[PDB]
């Protein structure tokens, strides 16, 4: 079952749409980028472990690469996924703005006047 | 379902033309020529229609034009276009280009009787024009009320509240 | 012409065949006589079972077979 | 330029075959898109009246279509007869 | 799964040939073209689990017109009763029905 | 083989599988299943031997029998409704017939055996492709018809998969079996969820994808095809092994690696509908997976084998060919739990 | 219809003289008369044993071959198109790629037989 | 009911599917597929098809020709056998003879649906079209139709065309 | 549906099931595979006449030719098989187990 495959103005192959653009960027401090730039660095390191390389000082420039590019592609993993989280919160409030029958608020009651059954522990 | 509507046998009935398919052909741009008006306007009843129970009174207005176009043929060209038909009737593939003596024949005792000039090429298969008192109709096709969609996307995004919300995740 | 004559014989067919069904058809108790199996009110083009289903079998092999045959 | 003359001398003396083939098969390729009478072709095509013309209905306001196949408005074949 | 690259650059690489009612040559219809351009007009729009549901009637047409299974089943109805009866010998078939009829053009 | 003809064949194999993955007509699905096979058969036989032949000729029949049962529930369809489009598939038969090709296709149990035999069959880069690229277009289509899919069926062909990879894994020491077997229970965990949510089957296929191309790629660089020869790695680079281990450990699904998440969210998605004692049983059946994983890893990584004299002299001398994406795949493979929530951009 | 009667009378000629030249004449058949003919001398083997194939390559290429007459076969008709430009290019398309095929072939020793 | 030709046709068309089905030889199946093809074409005929029908019944004559070489080339031995040799072949050849029987009078006599759906009989002439117009052929026009509207599916197959000739010549190169 | 569609739809079955139960020669096998395409074939020939769907006349041509190709690879393969054992039997295709 594919829930968003096919909403209405969805355009194919876009990735970000123009809507996304109301919402606020993610910080450049992100910790979820912070992980990502720390599993470049990890393929870095790897990288040089498995060449037989000095393994925190052999290339500098590739792990720097590395970084970058796991940072870079992060970035824009999470404008995505937050843009899906918006489009998703915004669809269940819509539809239960539009559907008042079947999301009735019914009344409170406090606690003293809700019977509650005691089980006694012994 | 409903019952299926159907004109009686006596609705039917008309005045026939009885002429087999050489003498119609060797006829034919004449007849396109003269009987243009009857002819254009049930064609178009039929496909505005979509449906032959509406336009039967056309249809013999078409059998009565046709009858008066052959009836004017017997009373001045009976002959020649005997002959011109006899040609056309005798080929396998009734080939007008076996055949043109005889409809140089026809053609010039038409012209001198009933002043009838034979259509160009390229012109009975022009698209025409027919001005009509009958009405356009609306539901041709009988469709039912379509189904309304489902409503819109409106307003303007916002966050989702307290993140994605996915178990431990506070983003 | 041929347009207007074709239409004349296919309604003139449908209709024998709804006055001979009509006239077989009163024994049974609870059929409808001419009653439609579509849904819509539209004109629908017959089926050539419908305007021959009660003709000589050389009418029918003439019907379906005739144009395929002649060489 | 001086090579590719006695590829094809050679070519003709081993190969004549091939030869022909191929230069009928590039004048098959690029003479069509030289020729004046390829839209002559498409007119033709589009000329012939397979099916039948279905008229317009007459609100008034269509000078441009004829109200009988002998008027002077609608196309022409008159350039067909003179080809 | 689906890219709908077709979509995204407006090529129509094969949605030509994807229905009956879709500018066939020189203009030949399909044997069922009003019942499924009704079909296809009754449900666009509406997604698929609503479609299935409000267009049961425009669909039903359209399968009956397919395979005509309700058209033979009366058909054969009507001819079982008329030999029922002309065994019985109580029809007594109208002779246009016999080949003695007198044809029209 | 020709460089130029193998390029070719590659981007054919591609191209038949992007065909299928954009096509909005049957016919043109069908024609890039049978490109995709077409230029699959001379991939599978680059290295010549009769191993090879004979591997070419079973998948070659398995797969022709599937794109024939393929062709003939496509035209039941269109017999019940002329319509060419990929949708709800309007007749139940034909949509029977459509789930046991793609099955045979995939090879989901009870269709399972030629996968064993073929990976085998073939050469370690043949089995890359065989058992990563060739799973992306029935899988296309099955998450494209899933709506109409028959879940007693469906679910049937995966617990039976789940069960069988399970148990034939844990009778091999051939590498590629192993491989084979690990991949038929994933593709069970695949399509257990595609009735209820295909987010989360493209989520699975893609984390298995990146753990497959490491342990192949791995294998590769260390060139064992045995367990005992895999035995030896240690005594040559440690490295090797040592990254091969925690790859075994995530292919397990022990948490907090990567492994985990496709099944702990297929998890979730199944108890959001009823479904509880499903779930249960494919957990209690991955445990055998990780069985065979783990005996991997004690012959490999966790104890030392007696290696030979003549090792030494490979001591001396370096791999030549380097794989340029195998950190990043390595990477991908273990440290990627924290990262879950991202699976929204996927659908 | 008519080709049908065309087909059992052509049949039925064939067979009877088929069957005339059975019954007619006297009949004398003996071992020696029936054996397989060698030239005079007894066979080695069996007909039946496998007869290699030089030319295995090339049938499996006019398989190929002979499918691309079925898609140039309807071009008699696709030549009354109004879109002759279109209709043009990939009549040319077709045989261009069936003549690749040919070069193809022929430069990497396909078409001769093998020895 | 009218002369039943079409039935007829199809179960000719049905019993050359079980002699080539029972497998008895290579010689033998090639040839009961080559009246299963001539009988198909003929079926298609009677419907309005006939380039379809001609063009089927060249390709499989092709196609069988082919293949009667490689029988003779990798598939023989020194007693073929034949629908009567071998109590298995025969075996299938009887059993499918006699399942297509048991189909047709179950399916003739009454109205029952086998696997599918349900089926009267009453010959394939009710559901024909009483179509009366034209200066050409549909099947021709629809056919011509790939030069213009299937400028996709030309070049699809004209690719896969060249690269099965590539890799016949891949496969078959040995070493 | 008709009596033809019957016994189309039983020509593609008997021709599945005959495909299935392999005997000796993998020769027959293609065979059977040969006969499930010429019953796919007259099936969807059937069925596009019928209906009069005019683009749709031009599918079983590309069958044909996907037919074609799908015949030229399994006579290749059983061109090198041949070559391997001298047979083409399916028997000895068992190198490789589960
Ligand atoms: C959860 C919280 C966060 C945790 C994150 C996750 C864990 C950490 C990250 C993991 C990945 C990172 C490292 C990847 C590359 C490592 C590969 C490697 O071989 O390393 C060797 C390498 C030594 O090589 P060398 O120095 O060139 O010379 C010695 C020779 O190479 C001699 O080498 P040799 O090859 O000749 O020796 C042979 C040896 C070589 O074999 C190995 O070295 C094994 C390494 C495998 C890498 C792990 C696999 C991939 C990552 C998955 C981890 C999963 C974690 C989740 C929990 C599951 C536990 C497995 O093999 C064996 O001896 C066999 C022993 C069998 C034991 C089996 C257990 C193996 C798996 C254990 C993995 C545990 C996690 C990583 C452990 C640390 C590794 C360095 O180690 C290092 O020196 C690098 C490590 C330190 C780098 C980080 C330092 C950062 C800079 C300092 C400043 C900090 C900034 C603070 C900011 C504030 C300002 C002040
Ligand atoms: C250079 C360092 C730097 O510039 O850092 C600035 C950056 C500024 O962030 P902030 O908004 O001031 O910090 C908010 C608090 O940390 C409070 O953090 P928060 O409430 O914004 O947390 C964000 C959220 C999202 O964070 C994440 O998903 C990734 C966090 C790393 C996960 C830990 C495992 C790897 C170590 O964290 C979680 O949802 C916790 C779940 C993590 C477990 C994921 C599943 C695996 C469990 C372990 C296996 O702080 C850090 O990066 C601290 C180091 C991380
Ligand atoms: C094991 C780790 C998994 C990693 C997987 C590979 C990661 C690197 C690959 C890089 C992806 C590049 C693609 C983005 C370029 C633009 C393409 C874009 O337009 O595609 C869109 C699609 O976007 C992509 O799907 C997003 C790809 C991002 C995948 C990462 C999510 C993994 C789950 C969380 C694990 C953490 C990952 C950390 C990465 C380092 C189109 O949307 P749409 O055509 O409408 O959807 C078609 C499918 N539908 C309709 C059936 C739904
Ligand atoms: C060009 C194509 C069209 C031509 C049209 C004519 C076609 C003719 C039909 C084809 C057969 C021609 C052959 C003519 C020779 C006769 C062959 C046979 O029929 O005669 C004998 C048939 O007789 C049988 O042997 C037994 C005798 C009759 C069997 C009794 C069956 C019950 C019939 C009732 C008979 C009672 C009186 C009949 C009048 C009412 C067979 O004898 P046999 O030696 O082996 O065969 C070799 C014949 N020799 C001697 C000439 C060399
Ligand atoms: C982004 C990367 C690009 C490069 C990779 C491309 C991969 C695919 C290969 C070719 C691209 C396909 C695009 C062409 C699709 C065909 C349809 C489109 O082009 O329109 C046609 C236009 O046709 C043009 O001639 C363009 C086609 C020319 C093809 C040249 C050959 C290219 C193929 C080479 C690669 C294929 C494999 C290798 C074999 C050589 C029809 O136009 P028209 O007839 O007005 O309207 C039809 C509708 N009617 C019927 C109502 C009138
Ligand atoms: C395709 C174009 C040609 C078509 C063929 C038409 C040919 C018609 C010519 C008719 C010629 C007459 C046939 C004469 C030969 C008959 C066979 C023959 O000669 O055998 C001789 C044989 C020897 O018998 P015995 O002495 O008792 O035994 C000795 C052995 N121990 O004698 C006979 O059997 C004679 C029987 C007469 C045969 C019948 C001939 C009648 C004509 C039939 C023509 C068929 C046309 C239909
Ligand atoms: C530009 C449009 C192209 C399409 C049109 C062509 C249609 C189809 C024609 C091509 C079919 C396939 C081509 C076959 C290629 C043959 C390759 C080959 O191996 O050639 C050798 C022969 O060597 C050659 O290559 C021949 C010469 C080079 C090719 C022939 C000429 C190439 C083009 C020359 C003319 C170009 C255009 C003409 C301009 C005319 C100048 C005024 C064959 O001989 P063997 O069988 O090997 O002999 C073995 C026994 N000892």
């Amino acid at each position: 079952m594919t829930m968003m495959s096919g909403r209405p103005g969805r355009v194919p192959l876009q990735f970000l749409p123009n809507e996304a653009r109301s919402l606020p960027p993610p910080k450049l401090t992100d910790p979820r980028l912070v992980y990502m730039g720390f599993l470049g660095y990890c393929s870095g390191l790897i990288d040089n472990a498995i060449r037989r390389r000095p393994v925190v000082s052999a290339g500098l420039h590739r792990q720097l690469l590395y970084v970058t590019s796991f940072v870079f592609f992060g970035y824009y993993l999470l404008k995505r996924q937050d843009y899906m989280y918006a489009l998703r919160d915004h669809d269940m409030f819509a539809y239960v703005k539009s559907h008042p029958e079947d999301f009735p608020e019914k009344d409170k009651k406090t606690y003293g006047e809700i019977l509650e059954e005691f089980h006694p522990v012994r | 379902p409903g019952i299926v509507e159907l004109p009686t046998l006596e609705d039917l009935k008309v005045q026939e033309v009885k002429v087999s398919s050489s003498v119609l052909k060797a006829a034919a741009h004449h007849y396109g020529a003269q009987c243009d008006k009857p002819n254009k306007e049930f064609m178009l009843c039929r496909w505005e229609e979509k449906d032959p129970r509406r336009c039967l009174e056309e249809g013999k207005l078409v059998n009565q034009c046709a009858l008066d176009f052959f009836r004017q043929i017997k009373r001045h060209c009976a002959e020649p276009f005997t002959e011109y038909w006899t040609c056309i009737d005798y080929s396998g593939l009734q080939l007008f280009r076996h055949c043109r003596k005889q409809q140089a024949k026809f053609d010039e005792c038409v012209l001198d009787k009933l002043g009838w000039v034979r259509p160009d090429l390229g012109e009975l298969s022009k698209v025409t024009k027919v001005k009509t008192d009958r009405p356009l109709p609306e539901n041709p096709y009988h469709s039912r009320a379509r189904p309304e969609p489902n409503p819109e996307a409106e307003g303007d995004l916002k966050p989702a509240k307290h993140g994605s919300r996915l178990f431990f995740w506070t983003m | 012409l041929f347009q207007a004559e074709k239409d004349r014989r296919v309604l003139q067919m449908l209709r024998e065949n709804l006055e001979e069904e009509a006239i077989i058809m009163k024994d049974v108790p609870d059929w409808k006589v001419g009653e439609s199996v579509f849904h819509t009110t539209r004109w629908v083009t017959p089926m050539m079972g419908e305007l021959y289903g009660l003709r000589t079998n050389e009418e029918i092999l003439s019907a379906t077979y005739g144009f395929i045959w002649y060489t | 330029a001086g090579r590719i003359a006695s590829f094809l001398k050679n070519a003709w003396a081993k190969e004549p075959v091939l030869v022909a083939s191929f230069a009928i098969g590039g004048l098959a390729i690029i003479l069509p898109s030289l020729s004046p009478y390829t839209n002559y072709a498409i007119r033709i095509n589009r000329a012939t009246p397979y099916n039948y013309p279905v008229p317009l209905r007459d609100d008034g306001n269509m000078p441009d279509v004829p109200s009988h196949p002998q008027d002077p408005q609608g196309p022409s074949l008159e350039w067909l007869k003179n080809l | 799964p689906f890219f709908d690259v077709q979509k995204r650059l407006g090529l129509d690489l094969d949605r030509w040939m994807t229905i009956q009612s879709a500018e066939q040559p020189h203009k030949i219809p399909g044997r069922c073209h009003a019942f499924e351009k009704e079909w296809i007009e009754c449900a666009h729009g509406i997604g698929g689990i609503r479609a299935e549901k409000e267009c049961k009637i425009e669909f039903d047409d359209f399968v009956e017109c397919l395979l005509r299974q309700k058209t033979m089943k009366r058909l054969s109805a009507i001819k079982r009763q008329r030999d029922k009866l002309i065994k019985e010998g109580k029809y007594t078939p109208p002779p246009h029905h016999l080949g003695k009829e007198d044809p029209r053009p | 083989m020709n460089p130029i003809i193998y390029t070719t064949l590659i981007m054919t194999v591609m191209s038949g599988t992007m065909l299928v993955m954009i096509s909005s007509h049957w016919l043109l699905i069908w024609i890039g299943f049978e490109m995709n096979l077409l230029a699959m058969i001379p991939v599978l036989m680059k290295n010549f031997n009769p191993r090879a032949t004979e591997a070419a000729t079973k998948y070659f029949l398995t797969q022709a029998t599937a794109s024939m049962m393929l062709m003939m529930a496509i035209i039941i369809n269109l017999l019940y409704s002329g319509q060419w489009t990929i949708t709800k598939m309007f007749n139940p038969v034909a949509m029977t017939m459509m789930t046991m090709a793609l099955a045979m296709k995939l090879g989901l149990s009870p269709f399972h055996f030629w996968v064993p035999e073929v990976t085998q069959g073939i050469s370690l880069q043949a089995g890359l492709l065989l058992l990563t690229w060739q799973k992306l277009a029935p899988l296309s289509v099955l998450c494209q018809i899933s709506q109409s899919i028959n879940p007693n069926l469906m679910l049937t062909m995966a617990m039976l998969s789940i069960l069988i990879g399970g148990w034939g894994g844990l009778n091999q020491t051939q590498l590629r079996k192993i491989m084979a077997y690990s991949s038929i229970a994933h593709m069970g965990w695949m399509t257990a969820v595609l009735p209820y949510n295909t987010t989360m089957t493209i989520l699975n296929l893609l984390i298995y994808i990146t753990m497959t191309l490491a342990m192949f790629m791995l294998l590769i660089h260390s060139s064992a095809t045995t367990t005992l020869s895999l035995s030896h790695t240690w005594n040559k680079m440690p490295v090797i092994t040592s990254l091969m281990m925690v790859t075994l450990l995530s292919m397990g699904g022990l948490p907090p690696l990567s492994g985990f998440m496709p099944k702990w969210m297929i998890i979730q998605e199944m108890t959001k509908n009823e479904s509880i004692i499903m779930p249960t049983l494919m957990a209690m059946t991955a445990l055998l997976n990780l069985y065979f994983y783990m005996r991997l890893a004690y012959s490999s990584s966790l104890t030392m084998f007696p290696s030979t004299n003549n090792m030494k002299m490979k001591w001396q001398f370096e791999h030549t060919k380097q794989m340029k994406l195998l950190p990043t795949m390595i990477v991908l493979s273990t440290l990627v739990l924290p990262m879950t929530p991202a699976l929204s951009s996927l659908n | 219809m008519n080709i049908m009667l065309t087909l059992l009378t052509n049949v039925t000629l064939a067979s009877l003289l088929v069957l005339i030249a059975f019954w007619l004449p006297q009949l004398n058949a003996y071992s020696e008369k029936t054996s397989p003919y060698e030239c005079g001398f007894d066979p080695m083997g069996s007909a039946r044993l496998p007869f290699s194939m030089k030319f295995f390559l090339v049938a499996i290429t006019f398989l190929l071959f002979d499918l691309e007459i079925a898609l140039l076969l309807p071009l008699p008709w696709a030549s009354q198109t109004n879109n002759l430009k279109t209709m043009l290019t990939m009549a040319l398309f077709l045989l261009i790629l069936l003549a690749a095929s040919l070069a193809y072939e022929w430069t990497q020793k396909g078409l001769e037989w093998a020895e | 009911m009218t002369m039943y030709i079409a039935f007829i046709l199809s179960t000719i068309f049905v019993i050359g599917f079980v002699g080539f089905s029972s497998k008895p030889s290579p010689i033998y199946g090639g040839l009961g597929l080559i009246v299963s093809g001539g009988v198909g074409c003929g079926i298609v005929l009677n419907f309005g098809g006939s380039f379809l029908g001609l063009m089927v019944f060249l390709i499989y004559l092709g196609g069988m020709l082919v293949v009667f070489g490689y029988t003779t080339a990798m598939a023989t031995e020194m007693y073929p056998e034949v629908w009567v040799s071998n109590k298995t072949v025969f075996g299938a050849f009887v059993s499918g003879l006699m399942m297509e029987f048991c189909m047709v009078y179950y399916a003739l006599k009454e109205e029952e649906v086998e696997i599918i759906f349900k089926f009267n009989g009453l010959g394939d002439w009710v559901i024909y079209d009483t179509g009366d117009s034209g200066f050409f052929s549909e099947e021709a026009m629809g056919i011509a139709a790939l030069y213009s509207y299937g400028t996709w599916l030309v070049i699809v197959t004209g690719w896969s065309l060249l690269i099965g000739v590539v890799v016949i010549m891949e496969i078959t190169r040995g070493n | 549906m008709p009596l033809v569609y019957m016994n189309i739809i039983m020509a593609f079955a008997i021709a599945l099931a005959g495909l299935l139960m392999y005997r000796s020669h993998l020769m027959s096998s293609l065979l059977c595979l040969e006969g499930m395409m010429l019953s796919l074939f007259i099936m969807s020939t059937l069925i596009i006449l019928n209906t009069h769907f005019t683009l749709a006349n031009m599918m079983p041509i590309i069958l044909l030719v996907f037919a074609a190709c799908e015949a030229a690879l399994g006579l290749s393969l059983l061109v090198m098989v041949s070559n391997t054992y001298g047979t083409d039997y399916v028997q000895n295709l068992n190198l490789l187990q589960c």
